[PDB]
């Protein structure tokens, strides 16, 4: 999928006196410029290019290149339509989280994050081709609730949260608060003994063990939850595939009193007959035993 | 920096027939090669890249290239030598990271991760060009207390917990098991008000709001603990 948010590059550092075509020529070499927005007062612009490989070479190759007096600082824009999904089953791929988030509109990616053994976290990523597209999926998944699997775990959609670990937070920026230059007053050391501060370090060391106890305490409040919910909800199950064998039984034995009780108008109909030959057949009988009575006092 | 671990490739569906002399010949374009390892029965080695440009545009270049057989699977190789460093101090600059860990040895690079706002997010990365360098840093400060600033509260180092959000979890990947087969039969639909699936995935989404509301407390409990040692440590400094 050609010119995506992902082949979008930010280029900070421009000159206030450059042109649309000026800029273009600059991203000459990597072919049919898509998408391009300039910010002449604030020396910024957006370009899109075909591919994320394009966008890749390029942001290498003019990445603190010069522009008449300022190096440019080219990295990429940051999706403006990007989605969190967490409490996903390890089973959910790529794929199908994708194919499950086409439903709300064009999907740009989407990939579960895995960790180093390349096992599922539950988290995932889903960039949308429009803001309105993730919005809608937003909206519809935080009120509804979305499943993905046989097992009815619902996708946590939230807006997703996108932290610079490339540029960080360089000297010249930390030095604009003078609590900075303050603070780096003492050098980094390890806390000798005797000093004052040694003996906060460890109650810092003990605030921070808390947190992790605490914390570690919320992971297991969670798992024993939820075992149960796997517990409560099955149990729920197993009186609703009873009142399922309790119905089904109740409508074959009601069809089959039905049935029974139409064999037996069946049976009533054969001995009604039956017994109707038999009433003539002693009716005939009389008539002509008394007949012969009737014929012998004639004569 | 030059010849840093962030500049060493992966590369992976090479030929039997490799030699260390072809795979430098496949990268002759992208200049000096430093370190080259190959295992030429399993195909796959690493290739170090003078800079990090070179090795972005020699990963663009020949990831998906022919070569007699098999398309190369070239990556950027996972940092061998990878911190996480948490409980950093309010005032923090990438510079005072590199310079405070560069103590334990060299530093390759050290990072302050920063939201959009351009504050930090209490987390950092410290890179060092050798895993001893990294074993020293991650020890000595489990058992000491390592301070960056005047400000006496410690820094946390944890291993880097390496992610991967590029190419994720593919379905050829998955495992076919029973259990995947099971999962996989009932398709992504939005559970319709009423029914036992319903119910059932209001309880999880209910789970879910109320461990955020725990996990919210603990930032409480935390923060007033936080405050209180705080005016107790101002209070102590005043004993001459």
């Amino acid at each position: 999928k050609t010119y995506t948010q992902r082949c979008r590059l930010f280029v900070g550092n421009l000159p206030a006196d450059i042109t649309e075509d000026e800029f273009k020529r600059l991203f000459a070499k990597y072919g049919e410029p898509g998408e391009v927005f300039i910010n002449k007062g604030k020396g910024f612009g957006f370009i899109k290019l075909e591919s994320r490989a394009l966008a890749e070479i390029a942001k290498a190759e003019l990445d603190d290149t010069p522009m008449r007096g300022r190096q440019l600082r080219v990295r990429f824009a940051t999706h403006a339509a990007a989605l969190s999904v967490r409490n996903l089953s390890p089973y959910v791929s790529n794929e199908l989280l994708e194919e499950a988030f086409s439903q709300f509109g064009p999907i740009e990616r989407a990939v579960v994050i895995v960790d180093d053994r390349g096992r599922s976290t539950g988290k995932g990523i889903v960039e949308f081709a429009s803001k309105p597209a993730a919005r809608k999926a937003f909206e519809r998944c935080s009120e509804g609730v979305f499943l993905l699997t046989t097992t009815p775990r619902p996708v946590i959609v939230e807006p997703l949260e996108q932290l610079d670990d490339e540029d960080g937070l360089p000297e010249k920026l930390a030095q604009k608060n003078p609590m900075y230059q303050k603070e780096r007053e003492t050098p980094p050391r390890f806390a000798q003994h005797g000093t004052f501060e040694y003996e906060y370090s460890q109650r810092w060391k003990s605030l921070d063990e808390m947190e992790k106890q605490q914390r570690e305490q919320v992971e297991k409040n969670m798992k024993d939850a939820k075992d149960k919910l796997e517990s409560e909800m099955e149990d729920a199950y197993h009186e609703h595939q009873a009142n399922l064998l309790r119905q089904d039984l109740m409508r074959r034995q009601e069809e089959l009193r039905r049935m029974e009780e139409l064999h037996n108008q069946e049976m009533q109909k054969r001995k009604e007959m039956q017994l109707r030959q038999e009433e003539e057949r002693r009716r005939r009988e009389e008539e002509m035993m008394i007949r012969q009575r009737e014929m012998e006092e004639q004569m | 920096k030059t010849f840093t671990q962030r500049s060493r490739l992966f590369v992976g569906n090479l030929p039997p027939d490799i030699t260390e002399e072809e795979m430098r010949k496949l990268f002759e374009k992208y200049g000096k090669a430093g370190e080259v390892f190959i295992h030429k029965d399993k195909g796959f080695g690493f290739i170090r890249l003078e800079t990090r440009t070179l090795a972005e545009i020699a990963k663009v270049e020949l990831d998906n290239m022919p070569l007699r057989g098999k398309q190369l699977r070239v990556r950027f190789a996972c940092h061998s030598a990878s911190l996480t460093v948490r409980n950093l101090p309010q005032y923090v600059s990438n510079e005072l990271l590199e310079e405070a860990f560069s103590v334990f040895g060299q530093v390759e690079r050290a990072v302050v991760i920063v939201d959009d706002r351009g504050r930090p997010s209490g987390k950092g990365i410290v890179e060092f060009s050798g895993k001893p360098a990294a074993r020293k840093a991650l020890d000595r400060c489990s058992e000491g207390s390592f301070l960056l600033t005047t400000f006496p509260r410690p820094v946390t180092v944890e291993p880097m917990d390496q992610l991967d959000d590029e190419e994720g979890l593919p379905e050829k990947l998955v495992i076919k098991n029973q259990q995947f087969h099971k999962e996989r039969e009932q398709p992504p639909r939005f559970a319709q008000p009423g029914s036992f699936e319903y119910e059932y995935a209001m309880r999880w989404k209910a789970l879910i709001e109320m461990e955020k509301q725990q996990q919210d407390q603990v930032d409480r409990n935390i923060k007033e603990a936080r405050e209180k040692l705080e005016m107790e440590m101002e209070a102590a400094r005043h004993e001459h």
